[PDB]
Order: C-alpha cells, then sequence, then structure tokens
DNA sequence: ATGGTTGGGTATAATGGGAGTCGTCTCGGATGCAGG
DNA sequence: CCTGCATCCGAGAGCTGAGAACCCAACCAT
C-alpha cells in the first residue's frame, strides 16, 4: 500500500537491518555470529 | 539501556526544535529539552519489576 | 558543539541533563529514600 | 467548629516510642507535595 | 485495521495542486461567495439560509434541522430568476465545489503539521481532525488575492486550532485556556530555572521568574490545581490481582453502628 | 463592579506515521483449499 | 458438486494472605 518511492524503501530497509542507530547485535552477539559462523564482523548490524 | 532510550527521545526533541526557530538565535542549551531523560531514569528506578 | 557546516561558527555549551542514582559502597540504591536493588536478569543472547 | 483527626495507635500494636521527625514546608532540601504543610513521624520500638 | 493508513490512503488517492491550480479554486470560491451574498441581497434572504439550501442541493438527498420539502421549495423559488441572476447560483454552486476541492486537496497540510502535536494527551486522529476543523475555518476565510500561498494563512489556522483542542480536550478534569497556558509557562519557566541553576527550582525561583503578582503560594496553588487524577484500577503489587480502588472506602453511606 | 472565563486572530513557505515483537500449549470451532 | 485436511483465531490456564505559542478583546457569574 505505501508509495514505492526509492529513497523512501532506501530509508525503511536501511532502518531495518542496516542501520546501527536501530538494528544492533550487541558485542555478545558479535561475537556469537563470529564464532558460529567463522567470519569476521566489521559491525554489529546485520548488513552495511 | 533505559539511559539510551531517553537520549533517543532526547535526540528526537532536539531535531525538532532544530527544524525550528531563528538559527542565529539557536544555541547548543536552548534545543536540549533534558525532560525525557529524567522521565527514563527515574521510571525504571521507581517502577521497573 | 554546535557547528555550522558550512560557516564553521563553533558554539560550546556545557549542558545540565540531570540526575543519575548512585550505587553505594555495598551495592544498593536510594530512591525516594528507599533502599532499592536492581535485580539481574538472564536471557536468551543475540546472535545465530 | 473543629475535630479529631489525630493519629492513634492501631490495634494489636504499640511500643515505646523512640523517634520524632518533624518535617515542615521551607526547610533545606524538603520536597513535600502541593498542600501538604507539614509531616510528623514517629518511631515505636 | 490501522485505521492511521486507512486515512492516509484515503488522503493520498487525492492529487496535490499547482499554484495555477490553486489560484483557480480559490478564485472560484470567491467569486462563489460574491455570488451568494449577491443573491441574498437580492432576494433578502439570509445569506447563511441560502448557502446551506445551495450546498444540500450540491451535496445531495445523501445528506439528510430543514425538511427536504423545505430546501426543495426554496431550490424551486430560486428558479423564478429571469436572467442575470441565475448566473449568481451557477458561480455559487461551482464555489462551493471549489471549496470541496480545495480542502480534499489541502488535507495532507493538516496531516503535515499535526505529526508534530502527537504525545500531548489527545491521538493522532483526533490531532488530524481538529486541524480539519482548522483547514475549513481557513478555505472560508482565505483571500487569495494578496498572492500569499494557501499553505501560508492555512497553517495558522490549523494550529490555533490543534492547541485549542489540547487545551480544551487532554484532561479529563477540565481546565480554562487561561489557566492552561498559564501552567504551559509555569512549567516552561522551571524548566529553564532547573537548567540555570542545575536542580530542581524552589518556589521562591518560580516566583520571582514569573514576574509581578506571582508569590510562592501562587505557584503552590497553580502545581495543586495541575495534578491530573489517577486510575481507580492502577495495578498494585506485582501480581495481577490488587487494583487501587481495594484501598479505598466509602465515607458516605452510614456504618451499622452509626445507624443504631 | 470585579475577575474569571471564552471566543478570535496571527499572511514567505510548508502537503502520507511510527513503535514494535518476536521463549505456551492446547483445544475447539470457522474456514479456505485440495482432491475425487 | 461432495468430502477431508491443514490454518487461523479466540479463549482458558487452583485457593488464601500481602503489595512542548502568544496576544487581545468581548461576556456572563457572583
Amino acid at each position: 500500500g505505501d508509495p514505492p518511492k526509492r529513497d523512501k524503501a532506501v530509508a525503511y530497509v536501511y532502518g531495518l537491518i542496516a542501520d546501527p542507530r536501530r538494528y544492533d547485535l550487541g558485542e555478545a552477539g558479535r561475537y556469537k555470529a563470529e564464532e558460529k559462523l567463522g567470519i569476521r564482523l566489521s559491525g554489529r548490524t546485520l548488513a552495511r | 539501556d533505559q539511559f539510551r532510550v531517553g537520549l533517543a527521545r532526547l535526540a528526537r526533541g532536539v531535531r525538532e526544535r532544530m527544524l525550528m526557530g531563528s538559527e542565529d538565535s539557536l544555541t547548543p542549551a536552548k534545543l536540549v529539552n533534558s525532560r525525557p531523560l529524567e522521565a527514563a531514569i527515574r521510571e525504571f528506578f521507581s517502577r521497573s519489576q | 558543539q554546535l557547528i555550522h557546516k558550512d560557516t564553521g561558527l563553533i558554539k560550546e555549551d556545557e549542558v545540565f541533563l540531570g540526575h543519575i542514582p548512585l550505587m553505594t559502597e555495598d551495592g544498593s540504591f536510594i530512591i525516594n529514600g528507599a533502599d532499592r536493588v536492581i535485580v539481574s536478569q538472564i536471557h536468551r543472547s543475540p546472535g545465530v | 467548629d473543629v475535630k479529631d483527626t489525630s493519629l492513634r495507635v492501631p490495634p494489636g500494636e504499640g511500643g515505646i516510642v523512640v523517634r520524632t521527625v518533624r518535617l515542615r514546608r521551607g526547610d533545606p532540601g524538603v520536597e513535600l507535595k502541593p498542600g501538604v504543610r507539614e509531616v510528623v513521624r514517629v518511631y515505636v520500638a | 485495521s490501522d485505521p492511521v493508513r486507512q486515512y492516509l490512503h484515503e488522503i493520498g488517492q487525492v492529487p496535490l495542486l499547482t499554484l495555477e491550480e490553486e489560484v483557480e479554486l480559490a478564485r472560484k470560491v470567491e467569486e462563489g461567495m460574491e455570488a451568494i451574498k449577491k443573491l441574498s441581497e437580492i432576494t433578502g434572504l439570509d445569506p447563511d439560509l441560502i448557502r446551506e439550501v445551495v450546498r444540500a442541493k450540491i451535496l445531495g438527498s445523501a445528506r439528510v434541522t430543514l425538511d427536504p420539502k423545505t430546501v426543495e421549495e426554496i431550490d424551486q423559488k430560486l428558479k423564478s430568476l429571469p436572467k442575470e441572476h441565475k448566473r449568481y447560483l451557477h458561480i455559487a454552486r461551482e464555489g462551493e465545489a471549489a471549496r470541496q476541492h480545495l480542502i480534499e486537496a489541502n488535507l495532507r497540510l493538516v496531516v503535515s503539521i499535526a505529526k508534530k502535536y502527537t504525545g500531548r494527551g489527545l491521538s493522532f486522529l483526533d490531532l488530524i481532525q481538529e486541524g480539519n476543523q482548522g483547514l475549513i475555518r481557513a478555505v472560508e476565510k482565505f483571500e487569495y488575492k494578496r498572492r500569499f500561498k494557501f499553505s501560508t494563512y492555512a497553517t495558522w489556522w490549523i494550529r490555533q486550532a490543534i492547541n485549542r483542542a489540547i487545551a480544551d480536550q487532554a484532561r479529563t478534569i477540565r481546565i480554562p485556556v487561561h489557566m492552561v497556558e498559564t501552567i504551559n509557562k509555569l512549567s516552561r519557566t522551571a524548566r529553564q530555572l532547573q537548567q540555570e541553576l542545575g536542580r530542581e527550582p524552589t518556589y521562591e525561583e518560580i516566583a520571582e521568574a514569573m514576574g509581578p503578582g506571582w508569590d510562592a503560594k501562587r505557584v503552590e496553588e497553580t502545581l495543586k490545581i495541575a495534578q491530573e487524577p489517577v486510575s481507580l484500577e492502577t495495578p498494585i503489587g506485582d501480581e495481577k490481582d490488587s487494583f487501587y480502588g481495594d484501598f479505598i472506602p466509602d465515607e458516605h453511606l452510614p456504618s451499622p453502628v452509626d445507624a443504631a
């Protein structure tokens, strides 16, 4: 229903999984993800 | 965590006040309304289970 | 500090943000004259 | 034109009065509720 | 569900306006207003009555104090105008349509203004409706000759209506508007005094900063009158089994001991 | 005759919101979908 | 067209004790 504006969609998706002010895996969450997945995370969010 | 929530309210109010008023008369002290911060801390320390 | 993006006019100020309750030497708080304890919370850790 | 609204010992209670505290409006650091002139506390052991 | 999204969808279903379309609509409503006053002076009837009947006809029978026979008979009575007078009727009808269209197009300005008044005792939709009332008032009193944009004059009316609604409906115990603004000014002065002093001000400081005619007893009385009541259903204790009213005795009905 | 209370007005321009909630389990009825 | 079969929603889940604009002018009440 919401109009599919490019910037509005960008802001919504950025806030959902990519905004450090909204999405936050803790330091413990970062450590758990790194040890389970065997990767190195740049930050505490799902995407950059 | 409660402090962070209060700071989020403070920042939201600060942005609201920034998008208003003569930009020449705007000072750091004038933009910040601290009341939600006390609201959050006091609610945590008086009402949290 | 209040900073203009182009002008560079710097306005520095110390702001009173309020009061933070202080933990006593034994580890408790005095809220409205009553002794209180904050109980630690166990929950599921963030991660994958 | 006045009536008794005094504080009395509830049934099954009592003891020895060991402390009394009086707080009035205006004493430094006192923050009373609006309308309340003074508060009296009695500690009984 | 989610009525805010439904209202936003309905409000977005109406397209915006440009400057030319806006000035056209305002000119048409202005000429319609001039037409209804001209007609009222010609026939000698109350302008409000003829405006209401004309708008009732423009809406239709869907909009049911005036019996249908009455408004229909007046409509036929206005069909007795030879010429250069039915033009007044047509201009008035087009002006009413212009009024409707302009209000529908600019309801979004009401939404934009009201979205920054949330969290003050009134829900968002109530704020939107009061802003809509203010927008209708502004459309009524807008003069397009000044070449000013519609929003410039509409914003003041919308904000006035919203502020009046906050002052008049936010509290279960009604407090008059002057006392409401006095309380807000007291709170603002108190917070500035707290910022400057680094602690909660005493009543003396607030009274001093208020100005002449303000002393500690007056600020104490104002603060006592500004308290809002609490709910009888406030949960007491951790478990969900005790309410506040469980601790309130009745002092009106006589006790069995008193009755004897 | 006084305060307390109420109605009206402000003119550059402004035009679709925001918190939230994710660890119960079953059971019974109403219901839409799949097959024949 | 009938039927069965997942799917969704709603309604339950022991007792007692206690715990955030401002201003200006007209107008009824007492």
